[PDB]
């Protein structure tokens, strides 16, 4: 099951939400 | 990092503002 | 935070983020 | 995994989209 | 409740109706 | 069921919850 | 037109059920 | 009205934490 | 856990964004 | 199909595609 | 791809799917 | 501008990929 797909993809509406202006790198690893 | 860390375990919005700016 | 106006269902997922535990309440209407 | 965290994401969007102008209350709990 | 009764079971439209109002 | 304009991504999201089993067809041209 | 009647008009639940297969 | 305020105006996060239970 | 239900909501969301003017019909089975 | 297929296993954007048209 | 304006959620939620394993960088104030 | 120009204009795939690592 793609459990860590789908969780990346809610994680990064979360950081959009909370990070704002700001923005954020989203990086599947380093 | 982020998805190891949050997808194993609850982040709250204050934990997730670690990975902003 | 974001700083932008928040409909539908965008608010209905902002209120879950933010809320945690605490859960919420959504009255559109009230 | 965080299965129910996401599961509650997805709930409270359907709720939204069924309940409409009735509103409701979403409680992790009791 | 709702979570315990729609995650590990799927809830129709019609189900999800009564935790509304 | 709610009473709003549906679209882009929240209308197909719509007709997935809908549908259940049914499946859909979403023609944004027909 | 799906996109153009329930996008830019409302759709009832039944208008909605319409396309479903 | 939460839709009134923090859909047709802006709402802070503590405006936004007033609808948490 | 219902894991194929949440992942089939972010594959309708996925086609969506991918087929666009092309649409989509959405199969539970055949 | 789609669900087998893309649920058990990441289907990148050029994956989905063949489920278009 | 679809033909349409991209906007909070739904640009990051494209960039998601379009970048894989890539990752992405939002910054929507830069 | 990634925000100035795939929400307020079009974006094709092409320059979707232009925000990517
Ligand atoms: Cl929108
Ligand atoms: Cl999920
Ligand atoms: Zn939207
Ligand atoms: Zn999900």
């Amino acid at each position: 099951f793609v459990n860590q797909h789908l969780c990346g993809s809610h994680l990064v509406e979360a950081l959009y939400l909370v990070c704002g202006e700001r923005g954020f790198f989203y990086t599947p690893k380093t | 990092g982020l998805l190891e860390q949050c997808c194993h375990s609850i982040c709250s919005l204050y934990q997730l503002e670690n990975y902003c700016n």
